[PDB]
């Protein structure tokens, strides 16, 4: 309830700042003024054209590695279990395979950006 | 200077003092002056609700000692 | 189809997680532990065909604990009759259901 | 009954689902899925699952960032579509909104079996358990039990993640 | 399915222990030392009968023993206990480790007088 | 069942309809697939919290994990499709007939 | 080279020793306040039993008053075949009560921050 | 692909299937399906080309949709009963969703559309794996929940699968699409008897797998993927075409060949349940599969098609790689009818 | 014998970060199996009373079960204080 | 009375951001052998006010090719999230007390990147697009390593409650037990707040202004208020994690003063670093985070899991 009120307050403050920015000053808008900026000149193509990604394989790998974060954040609570030998084996096993997957991608040139 | 940077740092530090001190003072003001209760687990929440029920004024921070058991 | 390796080897790969009444951490009970325990003990060893007929009482109680449909219907009926009575003014709610009770620890 | 905060959150969940399922440009679909993830985190938090809601929100934020990059790389066109720039997209959006409205009306004003079973309302607060004990969180204990009870789950999950790295390496090889 | 049997409001009445949680926490160790027998009997009834309606008299005995314990404390030395639980009550998490001097005084009092 | 359960089930149905009813972009369909996974996560979490079944508090997390795998898998395939055609349009996947 | 590493490992070992001592003390203190809770638990159990029973009895009396005109309604009739005690659903405890305390009993602990 | 990586992926596919078939928990069955699919996608793309990429994309979309539906059915079943064990579904809606998901995974009609295309888009070894090993897990799950299945829906899908397999196979000149339509018809035959007797389902699965392995190995041996390419094999390896013709006759179900034994055992079983119209229609429809098998045998072995001059060079070389289990597979695909009572060992 | 020494020298010269990572990970794997305080950690974890200790009904045949918390029988946390 | 606390939090943060602009300008000036702002007010104390008044009375332009909805939403999201990041921080008492405050910070930080992404995309200009894609790359570089570092550090805290970090460090700063991690953590924060040498999404000398090149006046000012508030917030979080100030329950102002001094030191260190080093290349940042930071972080996570069990030093509060 307090967090909802906090979020509402922050969003309202930012929205009123935007309203003040757009309604206080004098506006003199024309087409030349509102045209796209490319440092002196009209853009040759569209900015909506495909922009190639050279780190696409690392982006996919980040998705799998981000879920390894999901599996390891319960570790502080897992250290409170009675059978510590089992959890330590499984906690270490999970980090070893993450290290092996990083080693596999590193050796197979997966971390190198496309030329 | 180099000590003319200090007034800006002093203004920044004065501004950054306000949140913590204000939170502490507001907590004391709305909790009978004794450090607003922390309920991380349902047992602490149960203790707070029992305190509120037995206060008689619907406020947990109103504390009843040995003078309430005749 | 089902090659039952676990029981042959006594391995317990996933049976620890199948039911609500099976060895939770810190002995935390399920919301319907007693109902599921009763239904499982009723249906044990007699087969699915016989259990669907002869343990229908236990299973119905377990389902009622799970979803609480009959409880919600009964509460709705009580609330509807109370609202009907209050609108005409025949019935007046007591102080302790209006926030004026004497609380106890 | 109780301020119907959870009902509002679930309705916004459905609205964001309709937003990304009407399939505008994947920029706006990603935004809709982000909104759905946030409100789903809120829904789960209102039922006591703080860790699960926060983690699903974090995971979907990362996934939508990768999707945004991939959309800029491979799913753009000259004029990306919004919900009002296309008759098909607008029609799907409005149809989803209206059929959500129809389900909500027919469920709360009278009690009907839509597809599976029925519903009367009464708010979520009825189905709570009022248990009073504990110096811990049951959700945290159950999740942390994965390292003592769920050894088999850890094994299969880790193997699948390693194999997934190898698989994405193989698929994008080309040649 | 049958009628659920419930106790009347009269036999649910008891002399309540009307002290706050900080007072209870301050007294808890000696309370668990002294009032062990009725509390254990009640909790055995509780986990055996699995029914709150079947262990009401044992709960009443629990209340009575707690009241006797607190009355005895109030009779012998109330001031050290009051300072101790005030120090306990100040803490937002109600920490024992922040009030060791008052706890020592209370323990010495209850050891010498009781 | 409460309105929230039917709202989550409706969200799943909407995402499944979005997946089954295609438009040009394959990425939009992948987003619908991820939405179905999200709705399944929410529904299973709500059931497990409501019934206080402690040991399945871990299964939605595992669910999430395999969701990622699917996502990764799908994205990988999309890359190859794009590298063949310059677009991710599902129309281009018509070399194979019935 | 050697000196920097030596100082780093020395600092790490000093920190490890200090934190080992402090964490063992923290575990002892946690055991102590857990024991305080264990000592206090039976009284809370007794009061909770009485509170739940009184709320159920008040609901039963009000339902007896309200449902006297409906013909085929049994006062206090269970929905379960079994006769053993079923822990009351919180909707039954607060069904005939005001909205604010229902919000309390439902979301007070979750919303308390 | 590296051979070690290929072996790892194959063993991961097999491990997913084994996880499905040894699990008692619905979540582990779902995980087995996910692992199988994840390892299966790269195997389809081992020989990289646009057609393989399209086939892999279609396969993944189909299987991922089926997996979503399967998890939804699991969650509904859990909601109406706090059960994770795979015994018998407690909710009919959940049962319908699970049946549809498993039919989509198997490729039963009307979810058969992907089976020909994918089979056409991949290599012959990938097609062998896809049409033999990929059927085990969904069929095992269906066998475990057989008592819960609604007979009307399953039988409708089975009859549709048989009809569509025959009709679609009638139109094909490519051998991989012929094998796919044959697979759809055989899957319909398998799922028709499932509500009555799972042992008959297992027997049909084993027989179909044996004959399919024989045909795929014979097609790999004579590296032909079209009818006209296979029409050259008589001028290089007549024994291969003779064996293929006999195996094709067996697949059509003609007695005294082995392929007759499953249908014979299924129809008979159905008659123990007062089912006559469906078995009669099923046999009369399997006549279509027999027809296009016979057409392939006409073009391949019973007549001699014109050949090419360069075939003379192929006369001077032997086959470098030998298939150890091809002779056993052919013999099992043809001469096992007299051992029919041994099926009692399958229950 | 000397080959591994040269390989380690080369790895320390070129990629010290990986050498340090492998050394730390190896120590993390091996050292817990040789530590006498792992069992102490298990005992400390088992000594934490999260839930209520439910009493046992006296049957007249329980010599090792205390009748009171301060009775000498039962587990003792003396080892924990001196730690 | 809670809204009074909300205001007493958010307003002083904005004043601190305004005067941090001045402090950074003067610190860079004196490290560059000049003075910086000293005319507009005594010692430039009125310069932030003049800058804000100039920016909010200047005309904001709506680009012709832009998508207006996200173009307006992104600065609002940035500023509101920057303000929201402060509510669970204990100074020594938090405004919002959470069981999982660290996870809340992680999730909100992960959400704040979409402000830059959506502003850059909705600007519909090439330089803004390049800045947005660099933001994508930067998050991919730092996120996993930062999360694992935070987990390894908190393994000794015993929970994700921020206030517990005060109790954990009552006798020694945690930086004496995990100074390697802190090292990388510090660099990670530099990458997380888009600060030099990792100010790639901005890159004045490479892409004029990067993602916010099309922004002017008020929304532009909002983007900088968000960025500087994030700088202060991340440095305060680092001070809580690694430099534990002793807290007295009866005199919390001592803790507040000590905390503010430590946070100021870390912020001045950020300004110093900006004054000292050249800029990274954005693939070099990815290689630094994935080939050096990640392996060491994984090894140290293993070590920090094993260490409390080996030495029988597991923290309380499961
Ligand atoms: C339920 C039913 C739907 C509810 C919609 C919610 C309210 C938004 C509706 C107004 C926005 C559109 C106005 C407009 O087009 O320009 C006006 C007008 C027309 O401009 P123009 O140049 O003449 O014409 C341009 C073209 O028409 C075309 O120009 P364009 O390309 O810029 O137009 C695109 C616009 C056009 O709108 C449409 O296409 C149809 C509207 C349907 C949008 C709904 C899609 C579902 C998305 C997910 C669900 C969101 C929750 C919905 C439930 C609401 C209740 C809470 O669509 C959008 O992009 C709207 C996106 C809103 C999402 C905001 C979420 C914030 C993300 C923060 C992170 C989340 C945290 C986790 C939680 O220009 C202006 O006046 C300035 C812009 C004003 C924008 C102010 C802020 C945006 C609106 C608030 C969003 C909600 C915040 C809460
Ligand atoms: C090496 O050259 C450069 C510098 O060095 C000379 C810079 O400084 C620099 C950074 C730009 C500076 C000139 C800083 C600009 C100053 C800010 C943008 C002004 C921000 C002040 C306000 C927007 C904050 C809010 C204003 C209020 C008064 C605070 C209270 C809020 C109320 C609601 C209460 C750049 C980019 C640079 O390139
Ligand atoms: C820190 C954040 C919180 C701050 C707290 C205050 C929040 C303020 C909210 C933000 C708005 C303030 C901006 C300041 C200027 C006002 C802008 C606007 O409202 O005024 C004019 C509003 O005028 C309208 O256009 C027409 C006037 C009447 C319209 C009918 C509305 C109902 C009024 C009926 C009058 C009857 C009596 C009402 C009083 C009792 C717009 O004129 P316009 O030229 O376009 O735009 C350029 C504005 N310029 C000239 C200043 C540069
Ligand atoms: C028969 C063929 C053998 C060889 C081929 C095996 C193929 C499968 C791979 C490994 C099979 C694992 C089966 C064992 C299941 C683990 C569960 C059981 O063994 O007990 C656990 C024993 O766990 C041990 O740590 C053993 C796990 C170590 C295995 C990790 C590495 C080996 C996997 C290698 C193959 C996997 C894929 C490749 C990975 C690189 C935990 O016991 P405990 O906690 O006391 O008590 C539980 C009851 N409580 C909770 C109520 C107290
Ligand atoms: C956006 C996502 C915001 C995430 C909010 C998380 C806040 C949080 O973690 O605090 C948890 C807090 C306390 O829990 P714990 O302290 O961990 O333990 C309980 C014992 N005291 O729980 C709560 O108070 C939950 C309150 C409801 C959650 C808020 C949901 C907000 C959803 C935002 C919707 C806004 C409109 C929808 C669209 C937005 C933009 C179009
Ligand atoms: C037993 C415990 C194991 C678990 C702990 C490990 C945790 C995580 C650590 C591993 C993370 C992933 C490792 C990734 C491996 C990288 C492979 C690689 O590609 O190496 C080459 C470099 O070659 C090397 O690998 C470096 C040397 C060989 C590996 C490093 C040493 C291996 C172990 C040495 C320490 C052994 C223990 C210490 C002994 C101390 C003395 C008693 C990379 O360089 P390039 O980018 O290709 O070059 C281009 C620019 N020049
Ligand atoms: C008994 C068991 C104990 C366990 C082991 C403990 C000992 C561990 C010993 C090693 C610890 C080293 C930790 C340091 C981690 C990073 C080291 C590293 O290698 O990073 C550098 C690069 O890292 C950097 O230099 C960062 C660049 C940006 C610098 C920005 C400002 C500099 C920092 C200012 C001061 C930092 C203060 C941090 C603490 C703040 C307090 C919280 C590698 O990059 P390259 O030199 O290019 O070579 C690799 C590829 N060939």
């Amino acid at each position: 309830m307090n967090i909802m009120l906090t979020l509402l307050t922050n969003v309202t403050l930012a929205s009123l700042l935007v309203l003040i920015a757009f309604w206080l000053p004098q506006l003199n808008a024309y087409s030349e003024k509102t045209s796209p900026y490319e440092c002196g000149f009209d853009p040759m193509g569209s900015a909506r054209l495909p922009f190639s990604m050279k780190f696409f394989l690392v982006a996919i790998t980040f998705l799998l590695f981000d879920l390894e974060i999901a599996l390891l954040l319960p570790l502080p609570w897992a250290s409170q279990t009675n059978n510590l030998k089992t959890m330590l084996t499984m906690a270490l096993f999970l980090l070893i395979l993450l290290a092996a997957s990083l080693a596999y991608e590193w050796t197979q040139k997966g971390l190198e950006w496309a030329e | 200077m180099w000590f003319e940077i200090l007034p800006g740092i002093a203004v920044m530090a004065a501004c950054l003092f306000i949140p913590g001190m204000a939170t502490a003072h507001i907590h004391k003001f709305t909790n009978g002056g004794k450090e607003k209760r922390v309920a991380h687990f349902s047992y602490q929440w149960n203790l707070m609700e029992r305190d509120r029920r037995i206060s008689g004024v619907n406020r947990y921070h109103v504390t009843k000692g040995l003078e309430n058991i005749d | 189809p089902f090659f039952d390796v676990q029981k042959r080897l006594g391995l317990d790969l996933d049976r620890w997680m199948t039911i609500q009444s099976a060895e939770q951490p810190h002995k935390i009970p399920g919301r319907c532990h007693a109902f599921e325990k009763e239904w499982i003990e009723c249906a044990h060893g007699i087969g699915g065909i016989r259990a669907e007929k002869e343990c229908k009482i236990e299973f119905d109680d377990f389902v009622e604990c799970l979803l609480r449909q009959k409880t919600m219907k009964r509460l709705s009926a009580i609330k509807r009759q109370r609202d009907k009575l209050i609108k005409e003014g025949k019935y007046t709610p007591p102080p302790h259901h209006l926030g004026k009770e004497d609380p106890r620890p | 009954m109780t301020m119907y905060i959870a009902f509002i959150l679930s309705t916004i969940f459905v609205i964001g689902f309709v937003g990304f399922s009407s399939k505008p440009s994947p920029i706006y679909g990603g935004l809709g899925l982000i909104v759905s993830g946030g409100v789903g985190c809120g829904i789960v938090l209102n039922f006591g699952g703080s860790f699960l809601g926060l983690m699903v929100f974090l995971i979907y934020l990362g996934g939508m960032l990768v999707v945004f990059g991939y959309t800029t790389a491979m799913a753009t066109e000259m004029y990306p579509e919004v919900w009002v720039s296309n008759k098909t997209v607008f029609g799907a959006f409005v149809s989803g909104l209206m059929m959500e409205f129809c389900m909500v009306y027919y469920a709360l004003k009278e009690e009907e079996v839509e597809i599976i079973f029925k519903f009367n309302g009464l708010g979520d607060w009825v189905i709570y358990d009022t248990g009073d004990s504990g110096f811990f969180s049951e959700e945290a204990m159950g999740i942390a039990a994965l390292y003592s009870y769920g050894t088999w789950l850890v094994i299969v999950t880790g193997w699948s993640l390693l194999i997934g790295v190898v698989v994405i390496m193989e698929i994008t090889r080309g040649n | 399915p049958g009628i659920v049997e419930l106790p009347t409001l009269e036999d649910l009445k008891v002399q309540e222990v009307k002290v706050s949680s900080s007072v209870l926490k301050a007294a808890a160790h000696h309370y668990g030392a002294q009032c062990d027998k009725p509390n254990k009997e009640f909790m055995l009834c509780r986990w055996e009968e699995k029914d709150p309606r079947r262990c009401l008299e044992e709960g009443k005995l629990v209340n009575q023993c707690a009241l006797d314990f607190f009355r005895q404390i109030k009779r012998h030395c109330a001031e050290p206990f009051t300072e101790y639980w005030t120090c306990i009550d100040y803490s937002g998490l109600q920490l024992f480790r922040h009030c060791r001097k008052q706890q020592a005084k209370f323990d010495e009092c209850v050891l010498d007088k009781l | 069942m409460p309105l929230v359960y039917m709202n989550i089930i409706m969200a799943f149905a909407i995402a499944l309809a979005g997946l089954l009813m295609y438009r040009s972009h394959l990425m939009s369909s992948l987003l619908c697939l991820e939405g179905m996974m999200l709705s399944l996560f929410i529904m299973s979490t709500l059931i497990i919290l409501n019934t206080h079944f402690t040991l399945a508090n871990m299964m939605p997390i595992i669910l999430l994990v395999f969701a990622a795998c699917e996502a990764a898998l799908g994205l990988s395939l999309l890359v190859m499709v794009s590298n063949t055609y310059g677009t991710d349009y599902v129309q281009n996947l018509n070399l194979l007939q019935c | 080279g050697y000196s920097m590493f030596a100082v780093g490992i020395g600092t790490l070992l000093f920190g490890y020793w200090s934190m080992m001592k402090w964490n063992r003390e923290r575990r002892r203190l946690q055991i102590e306040d857990f024991e305080a809770r264990i000592a206090l638990m039976p009284l809370f159990q007794a009061e909770k039993d009485r509170r739940v029973l009184q709320m159920l009895r008040e609901n039963l009396e009000e339902e007896a008053i309200i449902m006297k005109d409906v013909p085929d309604w049994k006062v206090g009739e269970s929905v379960f075949h079994t006769t053993r005690w079923v822990t009351p659903m919180m909707g039954e405890l607060y069904g005939l009560r005001t909205n604010e305390e229902i919000l309390s009993a439902t979301y007070g602990f979750i919303w308390y921050t | 692909m590296n051979p070690i990586i290929y072996t790892t992926l194959i063993m991961t596919v097999m491990s997913g299937t084994m996880l499905v078939m040894i699990s008692s928990h619905w979540l582990l069955i779902w995980i087995g399906f996910e692992m199988n699919l994840l390892a299966m996608i790269p195997v389809l793309m081992k020989n990289f080309n646009p057609r393989a990429t399209e086939a892999a994309t279609k396969y993944f979309l189909t299987q991922a949709t089926a997996s979503m539906m399967l998890m939804m059915a699991i969650i509904i079943n859990l909601l109406y009963s706090g059960q994770w064990t795979i015994t018998k579904m407690f909710n009919p809606v959940a049962m319908t969703m699970m049946t549809m998901a498993l039919a989509m995974k198997l490729g039963l009609s009307p979810f058969h559309f992907w089976v020909p295309e994918v089979t056409q888009g991949i290599s012959l070894q990938a097609g062998l794996l896809l049409l033999t090993w990929q059927k085990l897990a969904p069929l095992s799950v269906l066998c475990q929940i057989s008592q819960s299945i609604n007979p009307n829906l399953m039988l409708t899908m089975a009859m549709l699968s048989i009809l569509i397999g025959g009709w679609g196979g009638l139109n094909q000149t490519q051998l991989r699409k012929i094998m796919a339509y044959s697979s759809i018809a055989h899957m319909g035959w398998m799922t028709a008897v499932l509500p009555y007797n799972t042992t008959m389902t297992i027997l049909n699965l084993l027989i179909y797998i044996t004959m399919t392995l024989a045909m795929f190995m014979l097609l790999i041996h004579s590296s032909a993927t079209t009818t006209l390419s296979l029409s050259h094999t008589w001028n290089k390896m007549p024994v291969i075409t003779s064996l293929m013709m006999v195996t094709l006759l067996s697949m059509g179900g003609l007695p005294p060949l082995s392929g007759f034994m499953p249908k014979w055992m299924i129809i008979q079983e159905m008659t123990k349940n007062e089912s006559i119209i469906m078995p009669t229609l099923m046999a009369m429809t399997a006549l279509l599969n027999l027809y296009f098998y016979m057409r392939l045998a006409y073009s391949s072995s019973l007549t001699m098609f014109p050949s090419t001059n360069n075939m003379k060079m192929k006369w001077q070389f032997e086959h470098t790689k030998q298939m150890k289990l091809l002779p056993t597979m052919i013999v099992l695909s043809t001469l096992v009818l007299p051992m029919t009572p041994a099926l009692s060992s399958l229950n | 014998a000397g080959r591994i020494a040269s390989f380690l020298k080369n790895a320390w010269a070129k990629e010290p970060v990986l050498v340090a990572s492998f050394a730390i990970g190896g120590l993390a794997i091996i050292l817990p199996s040789l530590s006498p305080y792992t069992n102490y950690a298990i005992r400390i974890n088992r000594a934490t009373p999260y839930n209520y200790p439910v009493p046992l009904r006296d049957d007249g045949n329980m010599p090792d079960v205390p009748s009171h918390p301060q009775d000498p029988q039962g587990p003792s946390l003396e080892w924990l204080k001196n730690l | 009375m809670f809204m009074i606390n909300i205001l007493s939090l958010i307003i002083p943060i904005l004043l601190a951001v305004a005067f941090l602009t001045l402090v950074e300008r003067k610190v860079l000036g004196y490290m560059q052998l000049r003075k910086g702002p000293n005319v507009v007010g005594p010692y430039g104390l009125l310069q932030p006010i003049a800058d804000a008044l100039k920016l909010f009375t200047k005309e904001p332009l709506r680009p012709a090719t832009s998508s207006i909805s996200m173009f307006i939403i992104a600065p609002i999201l940035a500023l509101s999230l920057a303000l929201t990041m402060w509510v669970p921080l204990p100074m020594p008492y938090p405004l919002i007390n959470m069981n999982l405050g660290v996870l809340f910070m992680l999730a909100m930080s992960s959400l704040a990147v979409y402000s830059i992404l959506w502003s850059g995309w909705a600007s519909n200009s090439k330089y803004a697009l390049i800045g947005a894609l660099r933001a994508v790359a930067q998050t991919i570089s730092y996120e996993v390593t930062l999360a694992i570092i935070l987990l390894s550090v908190l393994l000794m805290n015993g929970s994700y409650t921020l206030s517990t970090l005060i109790t954990t460090q009552e006798h020694i700063w945690m930086i004496f037990t995990s100074w390697p991690l802190a090292m990388m953590w510090f660099i990670s924060t530099l990458a997380e707040t888009n600060r030099a040498p990792f100010d790639l999404t901005e890159g004045e000398s490479e892409l004029v202004s990067g993602f916010n090149v099309e922004y002017a006046a008020g929304p532009f000012a909002m983007f900088f208020m968000a960025e500087y508030a994030n700088i202060i917030m991340m440095n305060a979080f680092t001070a809580i994690l690694f430099l534990g100030a002793s807290h007295d329950p009866h005199t919390p102002e001592l803790y507040t003063i000590n905390f503010v001094l430590k946070t100021l030191a870390l912020t001045i260190t950020f300004l110093w670093i900006r004054a000292s080093y050249p800029r990274f290349r954005y693939d070099q940042l990815m290689h630094l985070l994935w080939k050096s930071f990640l392996p060491l972080t994984l090894a140290l996570c293993m070590w920090h899991i094993s260490l409390p069990i080996m030495t029988a030093s597991i923290p309380p509060q499961s």
